[PDB]
């Protein structure tokens, strides 16, 4: 969405990059203000440029390169045991930047394991929603698997337990 | 045969207590086992409601009913969970009176009693079997066995030739659970006229296990019982539920132990426009006066915030304060009262301390004849707050056994082969006295303090408390304390202890602000003056000032900044606090060092 | 007893007021006396302060038979009653009388004109914490009442302690008086329902028995925030549970007319619109006159 | 087609259901809605007559409350309506710009919502006009820009998963299946699959594949 | 570099989004962060200024065509981006704005004028739109189903014999009622009333 | 804006409880309207409740006939599934199919609980027994619902047999991690 906050939060983060060309006057893009850029130059800039640089340019402006959130460490990562891993570290937009990703490079691999990936941490995350606590009178594990939610997850974590919530009050409201 | 009988009768608890529409035990089941916490915590005041005959048995003989009431929420489990998982922990609530401990005697062997005491001392864990399988040596039979872990069992003495004790374990099949130690102090009011307190030992399983840190007051249900080490039995308590008043668990790990409900109040609270008038007046409401030195207690339990740096740099990020003042101040009073208001502290006179007692200590196991290390002090305080009091009466030596653990916050240990640098971030509030007593005017302010400038540059505020005799104050601290003496607002303007003991760790565990680039610029420029300050009355004095003004001064500011944004939940600090900061650093010790 | 099965055994005969009329507890030697007889009954006295779910069941079970032979000795015989009992399934069992209490002590301390109206206005307020204490769905509610009235009998039990000790109360020929000047916890008895309470813990003990005559009894108490009493006649109460035909006759409260007609007759500044017309409000000045003119009106 | 009230009232709770849980505007129902607005009046103004003149107290009661359940439904339509209004109004301004598009407002919209349409569209505009809009160069300065890095109009999402219930005709789509029981046939473009639609199952399908079947009343949303 | 500011902007927007998601019933815009916004839009300038400086050095200049395309790329989309942050920030708060407006039948120092104007008239288009064909359903009324004709419900604050349409209601401050949910539907809204 | 957050793309459980009560029933009427003034209603029919007779079967709709229970004016009836016996043959079916919901009414979870707060006294058995089935029937079902969900997936998915409160409760989960997936495997090609 044009108008989504998190969309555009998403759209800002950073990616590598590799220029192809000799631009004078793009130092901004560098550390250094009002030097030319020389090619073969590696720096990091954000999504919403380094796509559309990527794309427009016969030889483009920049090339991307492999992103640290998708390396082969990563992936075996997400494969070996996907509900105990931390996704909130590796990036908090992890699966906007991955469908962004999927599309501009149109990778299946990927789409594969990330789906996987989601699946397996969606039955998790549906375990947890679904439980409600009791109070007798009149936690750690929900906790330390909150901690590690992406914010989509988050998102779909909050609905889900409203609507559980929302059930039972119904239900047993004396 | 009675066996079964028990269980079924557990079981329909358990699938048929309802105390209005909402089945309570059937629910609470099914929702622990969907997050992997395979245990049941039951009221015993439910228990006494749907059949009484059921709790005369479990209080009768606990150690023989207990474990046939998991096996029947095992199987209720398997039935809710499973569409044709260990045995389940059964952990209890009760409201029975609480028998002191030093009470506990022949007369409660064998009973489930309820006690109170502080945490001294816990274990590593250890592993204790649940699931044996077993091979002969000779015939080479295999079996099994099955244990609960309470005790009033062994390998069979005789196989099923073969000599005596044939069996030996088969480790790579059997199962194991998890078990603890835990030494239990009575509480200091209750020990009897002239009588060290006494430690009883305790044993927990399984979801009890890494529930609580020495020295936080707990209240413990279990059994009293024996176990044999000529005809005498050594007692110890067999926990059944722990209940702490601290969340030990969102202290050591993210934030946790606060109900979303619970979390609703500490933002209402802090939205309150003067929320920092109701702390500063809910600390010691019974001692008169001093509003500056609670507003240095209210920052001091606030904290600030701590950096690392991309290099590896660490800024400390608690303050220290320092109380200096004549008799009858009530500081004495000050400190015991902020010991008992933070989540963690310790009350420790400098007088009755040594180096090895703060820090920590070098021991050597008379079994193993092997030395380890044991936390003192400012180990068993690390996360909170040490209340040094008597700071004067403090050795030379062990005064200086703290200067590391005050400003870099490590304890760095070279004895006995053990080569360590433990953690202790912990915030130091001292009280001490001049030289002669009183403050004497007449002398150089050289002649008052005794203490090093080293020590006391690492102290963020130095109050220095004269007792000037004024009639009017006089009158109204008279005022105040006979009606004291002689005799509970609660009315926004001051928040009990618990209510105000949770929102600092809230906010502990929440907040951390960061400054603004105004509040830079003032600080800056704060300082650059303070130090031209003490230069122009150095110039005027041929002696050097005793109390010193350098860059930590300047961290003490940022951190007072900090702590005065985070009290009110705003992830930025802005010139508001800026201000409030440098009036206490004014009233506090460019105050000291001016006379 | 005072709350049977919310409390201890103990403290069931301790704050009890016919078990204080009968053996003064309000002194060293009645504490001495209950513990005597908890000894004799055979209840350990760590057994009897524990509460009353977790009690030993033998002695919860034989406790009709223990308190039968045991209480005749002590005079306390009449504690033995038949009441209601209400039980909603695998809840606590609750009689009528504790009910009272709790319904009772919600409406006391459940929570110069400007301040009596905001007085009554947190009274009126009080009125639906025990109206909503009525349905079956707010149990919570009659929990809390339950705590606040076990703290309520403390202070009334405290309160007394110190008038008695003092010796507080003045034996005129027509009536006894006792005013309350300096308490501890003189803010809670600006409620004509608690002032009520202690003035019928005074009327059993030390005056319902003795074996004195019977005498009506005043009692005022003192509020610094107004400067005012709360004063307010008590009917005099015959020996309870004894039958007789003066006994049954009633006895009535005349201080209504009293009062109004020293009200009339004097410059008082009473107040009178409270609907007991034995209650009024009296001004810290003029107690003294209105007591002499009621001593001397001989209408009591 | 009329039929008799309580059809009118099956055919207003239809479409609450369905607008209620569908991704886009359905059209409007004019004449259900002029027919049900008109008998509120009037059973109004009878409740009036009645009650202005004590076994009649349950029936004024049942009238009463009869009115007020109609009364909530028919707001909460509309209240959906609007919002929906609200998130897809640059993509109705599309259509109604576009002289190609079958699809006219005057028809998918009322006249209270298509004067709702409108003014809202040109109070939006003028606080962005005055607030940012007004300081970018003339090519950003457009709030419907389509050739930018992110499309600025949002669509209904077309795919989107909704719970069905195949509740048949009230046929050349029905056919039979193996066992033999009623069903219809789809295809999933996207994955070339055929999925098949029994008559009373509840399935979790795209709103695309089924739009069809909702717009000839073959399926109702849950 | 040169959208830190929008996306400050937008992680503003995000908390602000979160304060009302987690609020029950009391919801308070933030300020008005006029400063941040004054900031991007100083910043959009020097941006217009360096894309005529640009064209003035292609008119009369050495520059080249990829160098100039490139240069005129990324100011483009540093522009976009702005934009971008500034629309989705002040659309959240009118969609909020449009929740309060409908809340309520039909402090204000937090908004800007322009919100405020835009406020004040959209509550004008609710009103009219509440007189239409559609008044004899309350537009701006209760969303939950009728359940109870009849509920009990308490007074929560003093005021005089109020005169609503329904009748005339004696507003006595702990007062209990048994009355019809839908003729004292507006005063529980308000807050003079309690459901109990 | 005119729809709140949680009211969007579901419906809350006061909505359904709404739906519900259209649903008719069957009511024995105390009175005698039949006559040997009249219901005057637009949204429902009014012939069965203008010809009511005392003792005498008859269908009305549900939220009419709470009406009437509320003033001890009718009886309601309540419905054949919901007695033991039928509870019981429900739950044996449950087991016996670990593939499948058995066959009970879209609204039993909502009738049942109306009509335990209700009417109490019109059911032929007693109350605690019934709870006690839908209780167990309540947690087969969520059982077999926890293990059919690990089969989402980017195209279709069958739930037959599920009553409308469960699919209220699952609405959100089920339908944001399919579209998830869609979107992921749109993306692929
Ligand atoms: N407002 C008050 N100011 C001062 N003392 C008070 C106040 N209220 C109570 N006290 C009394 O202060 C006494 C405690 O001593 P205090 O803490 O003041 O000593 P100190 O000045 O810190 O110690 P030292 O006299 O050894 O230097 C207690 O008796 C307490 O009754
Ligand atoms: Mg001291
Ligand atoms: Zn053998």
């Amino acid at each position: 969405g044009y108008y989504d906050i998190d969309d555009v939060l998403a759209d800002g983060t950073e990616f590598p990059c590799k220029f192809q060309y000799d631009i004078p006057g793009l130092g901004y893009l560098e550390n250094n203000p009002g030097r030319p850029i020389t090619k073969n130059t590696k720096l990091s800039l954000p999504l919403w440029l380094a796509r559309i640089l990527a794309i427009v340019g016969p030889v483009p402006f920049v090339e991307l390169l492999p992103p640290d959130m998708f390396s082969t460490k990563v992936m075996n990562a997400i494969k070996t045991d996907p509900v105990a891993l931390d996704l909130h570290s590796i990036n908090s937009h992890f699966f906007s930047l991955a469908i962004k990703w999927i599309m501009l490079f149109s990778e299946k691999e990927l789409a594969n394991v990330v789906s996987e990936l989601l699946l397996q941490r969606a039955q998790e995350l549906n375990h947890h929603a679904s439980s409600l606590s009791i109070d007798l009178n009149a936690n750690i594990a929900t906790s330390t698997f909150l901690l590690k939610l992406e914010e989509m997850e988050k998102e779909i974590y909050k609905k889900s337990h409203e609507s559980y919530k929302d059930t039972k009050r119904w239900m047993f409201k004396k | 045969d009675d066996n079964t009988e028990i269980i079924k009768s557990f079981k329909n608890f358990i699938l048929e207590f309802r105390l209005d529409s909402q089945f309570i035990y059937r629910d609470q089941l099914r929702n622990n086992i969907l997050v992997k916490n395979y245990s049941l915590t039951v009221n015993m005041e439910h228990l006494i409601g749907y059949n009484e005959d059921i709790y005369k048995k479990l209080s009768d003989e606990p150690s023989d009913i207990i474990p046939l009431f998991e096996t029947a929420i095992t199987q209720v489990a398997k039935r809710i969970s499973i569409l044709s998982l260990p045995t389940f922990q059964l952990i209890l609530n009760s409201n029975a009176n609480q028998i002191p401990l030093r009470d506990l005697d022949s007369e409660h062997v064998s009973k489930i009693v309820r006690l109170s005491g502080i945490i001294i001392s816990t274990s590593v864990l250890s592993s204790r079997a649940t699931y044996l399988s077993i091979m002969c040596r000779n015939c080479r039979h295999t079996t099994s066995i099955t244990i609960n872990n309470f005790n009033s069992v062994s390998l069979p003495r005789s196989c099923l030739n073969c000599g005596p004790d044939p069996y030996i374990i088969i480790h790579e099949s059997s199962k194991f659970i998890d078990q603890q130690f835990l030494k239990l102090q009575e509480i200091p009011e209750l020990v009897p006229v002239g009588e060290m307190p006494r430690n009883l030992t305790m044993t927990c399983d399984r979801y009890l296990t890494n529930k609580v840190i020495p020295g936080t007051r707990v209240t413990i249900v279990g059994i009293y019982s024996i176990y044999n080490s000529v005809a005498i039995r050594t007692p110890y308590i067999k926990i059944l539920g722990i209940q702490s008043d601290v969340e030990t668990s969102s202290i050591w790990n993210s934030v946790t132990m606060f109900t979303e409900e619970e979390e609703e109040e500490f933002l209402q609270l802090s939205r309150n426009p003067k929320l920092y008038e109701i702390l500063t007046n809910s600390i010691a409401p019974s001692i008169f006066g001093n509003e500056d030195i609670k507003k240095a207690i209210v920052c001091l339990l606030m904290g600030g915030s701590k950096k690392i740096l991309p290099d590896g740099m660490r800024l400390r990020g608690d303050i220290n304060v320092l109380l200096l003042g004549d008799p009858g101040t009530a500081k004495s009073q000050l400190l015991k009262f902020v010991e008992k208001v933070s989540p963690i502290a310790v009350y420790t006179s400098g007088k009755g301390s040594s180096a090895a007692g703060l820090t920590a200590s070098v021991q050597r196991d008379p079994m193993t004849r092997e030395f380890y290390l044991e936390g003192g002090a400012m180990v068993l305080a690390d996360g909170g707050v040490v209340c040094i009091d008597e700071f004067d009466k403090m050795r030379d030596e062990d005064r200086v056994a703290i200067h590391e653990a005050m400003e870099q916050q490590t304890i760095s240990i070279a004895k006995a082969g053990i080569t360590t640098v433990l953690n202790s971030r912990t915030s130091v509030l001292a009280a001490a006295n001049p030289i002669y007593g009183r403050y004497d005017d007449l002398k150089s302010p050289g002649d008052n303090i005794d203490f090093q400038t080293t020590i006391l540059s690492r102290f963020d505020m130095i109050f220095i408390v004269k007792d000037d005799h004024n009639e009017e104050r006089d009158i109204s601290i008279a005022n105040h304390v006979i009606n004291i003496h002689t005799g509970q607002e609660e009315n926004g303007s001051e928040i009990s202890i618990e209510k105000m003991k949770r929102y600092i760790t809230y906010c502990r565990l929440k907040c951390a602000p960061r400054l603004s680039p105004q509040a830079a610029e003032k600080l800056s420029s704060n300082f650059v003056t303070i130090r031209k300050q003490l230069l122009i009355n150095e110039l005027e004095s041929t002696e050097r000032s005793s109390i010193p003004i350098t860059i930590r001064q300047l961290e003490a500011i940022i951190r007072i900044t900090e702590s005065l944004a985070k009290l009110e939940l705003s992830p930025i600090a802005q010139e508001r606090h800026v201000d409030e900061a440098i009036r206490l650093f004014q009233a506090s010790t460019m105050d000291a060092a001016s006379q | 007893l005072f709350l049977l099965r919310h409390s201890s055994l103990y403290d069931s005969f301790y704050y009890s007021n016919y078990v204080n009329a009968k053996l003064s507890l309000w002194n060293e030697n009645g504490k001495k006396r209950l513990h005597k007889m908890f000894a004799r009954m055979g209840i350990p006295l760590s057994t009897a302060q524990e509460t009353w779910l977790y009690m030993d069941h033998s002695i919860k079970r034989e406790l009709g038979i223990i308190f039968d032979k045991n209480l005749d000795r002590y005079g306390l015989q009449d504690i033995i009653r038949d009441g209601f009992v209400r039980t909603l399934g695998y809840r606590g069992s609750i009689s009528a009388s504790e009910f009272v209490e709790a319904l009772t002590a919600l409406l006391e301390v459940g929570n110069s004109a400007q301040k009596l109206t905001n007085l009554r206005k947190r009274w009126v307020s009080n009125f639906w914490l025990s109206w909503d204490a009525l349905d079956d769905r707010k149990v919570e509610l009659l929990n809390r009442g339950i705590q606040l009235a076990q703290d309520l009998q403390r202070a009334i039990f405290n309160t007394g302690v110190a008038i008695l000790e003092k010796k507080l109360i003045k034996h005129l020929r027509i009536y006894r008086l006792c005013v309350l000047q300096d308490g501890p916890d003189l803010d809670l008895y600006r409620n004509p329902l608690t002032l009520l309470r202690l003035g019928n813990w005074l009327i059993e003990c030390c005056a319902e028995s003795e074996d004195k005559q019977l005498l009506p009894m005043v009692l005022a108490s003192i509020d610094e925030n107004t400067d005012t009493y709360l004063v307010a006649g008590l009917t005099p109460r015959y020996p309870r549970g004894l039958d007789t035909i003066h006994t049954k006759k009633p006895i009535l409260n005349n201080f209504s007319m009293a009062f109004q007609q020293i009200t009339a007759e004097t410059d008082a500044k009473v107040r009178i619109d409270n609907f007991e017309s034995s209650i009024i409000e009296i001004r810290r000045e003029d107690l003294s006159p209105f007591l002499e003119k009621l001593t001397l009106s001989g209408l009591l | 087609i009329y039929v008799s009230p309580q059809q009118d009232f099956s055919d207003l709770m239809k479409s609450w259901k369905n607008e209620r849980c569908s991704p886009e505007l359905l059209p409007y129902p004019h004449q259900l809605m002029k027919r049900l607005l008109n008998r509120i009046s009037m059973q109004s103004q009878l409740i009036e007559n009645i009650s202005m003149g004590n076994e009649s107290k349950l029936p004024l009661l049942c009238m009463e409350t009869e009115l007020e359940r109609l009364k909530f439904v028919i707001r909460s339509y509309i209240r959906c309506r609007l919002s929906k209004i609200d998130k897809f109004s640059l993509y109705l301004r599309q259509l109604n710009e576009d002289e190609n598009s079958l699809i006219s407002l005057t028809d998918l919209l009322s006249k209270d919502e298509i004067k709702y349409h409108d003014t809202h569209s040109l109070i939006w505009l003028k606080l962005v006009n005055d607030s940012i809009l007004k300081y970018m160069p003339e090519e950003l300065q457009a709030i419907n820009d389509t050739e930018g890095s992110v499309n600025m109009i949002d669509e209904p999402d077309w795919n989107k998963f909704v719970f069905i219930h195949v509740n048949g005709p009230p046929d050349p789509l029905l056919q039979e299946n193996e066992f033999g029981k009623p069903c219809y046939t789809v295809t999933i473009p996207d994955l070339k699959e055929e999925v098949e639609l029994t008559i009373g199952s509840i399935y979790v399908m795209r709103y695309e594949v089924i739009r069809d079947l909702l717009r000839d009343d073959k399926v109702a949303l849950i | 570099m040169y959208g830190d500011l929008g996306n400050k902007l937008v992680l503003e927007a995000k908390r602000t989004k979160q304060l009302y998601a987690r609020s029950n019933q009391d919801v308070n815009l933030p300020m008005y962060h006029e400063d941040i916004i004054r900031n991007i839009l100083k910043e959009v300038s020097n941006l217009r200024k360096n894309t005529e400086y640009l064209k003035e050095q292609q008119q009369l200049g050495m520059l080249d065509d990829k160098v100039a395309k490139c240069q005129y790329f990324v100011t483009l989309l540093c522009m976009e981006r702005n934009k971008r942050c500034l629309l989705a920030y002040q659309r959240l708060r009118t969609d909020i704005l449009d929740s309060m407006a409908w809340n309520n039948n039909g402090d204000t120092n937090n908004l800007s004028h322009q919100e405020q104007e835009y406020l004040k008239e959209y509550c004008d288009l609710i009103t009219d739109l509440k007189s239409g064909d559609l008044v004899d359903i309350d537009l701006s009324g209760s969303l939950v189903p009728p359940s109870d004709v009849f509920i009990d419900v308490r007074v929560l604050k003093d005021a005089g014999e109020i005169q609503t349409e329904y009748g005339v209601f004696n507003l006595i401050k702990d007062s209990q009622f048994f009355v019809r949910q839908s003729d004292v539907e507006r005063l529980i809204q308000q807050g003079y009333l309690q459901k109990i | 804006m005119s729809l709140p957050a949680h009211l969007q793309q579901t419906f809350s459980p006061e909505e359904i409880q709404f739906i519900v009560e259209n649903e008719p029933i069957k009511i024995f009427p105390r009175i005698t309207t039949r006559q040997k003034t009249r219901w005057q209603l637009i949204t429902t029919d009014d012939k069965a409740l203008n010809n009511m007779v005392a003792m005498r079967s008859t269908e009305v709709v549900l939220w009419i006939a709470l009406l009437l229970k509320q003033q001890s004016k009718c009886s309601i009836v309540a419905p054949q599934w919901l007695t033991t016996k039928e509870l019981d043959r429900k739950i044996q079916y449950e087991k016996t199919h670990p593939d499948r919901f058995s066959e009970l009414p879209w609204n039993w979870l909502v009738l049942a609980r109306i009509l335990f707060n209700k009417a109490k006294d019109d059911f032929h058995d007693p109350i605690h027994e019934l709870r006690g089935k839908i209780q167990d029937l309540r947690e087969i079902r969520q059982i077999k619902v926890l293990k059919g969900l690990k089969y989402l997936n980017e195209s279709h998915l069958q739930l037959d047999n599920l009553s409308l409160l469960e699919i209220n409760e699952l609405r959100p989960f089920i339908t944001e991690i399919m579209d998830k997936l869609r979107e992921i495997h749109t993306a692929s090609l």
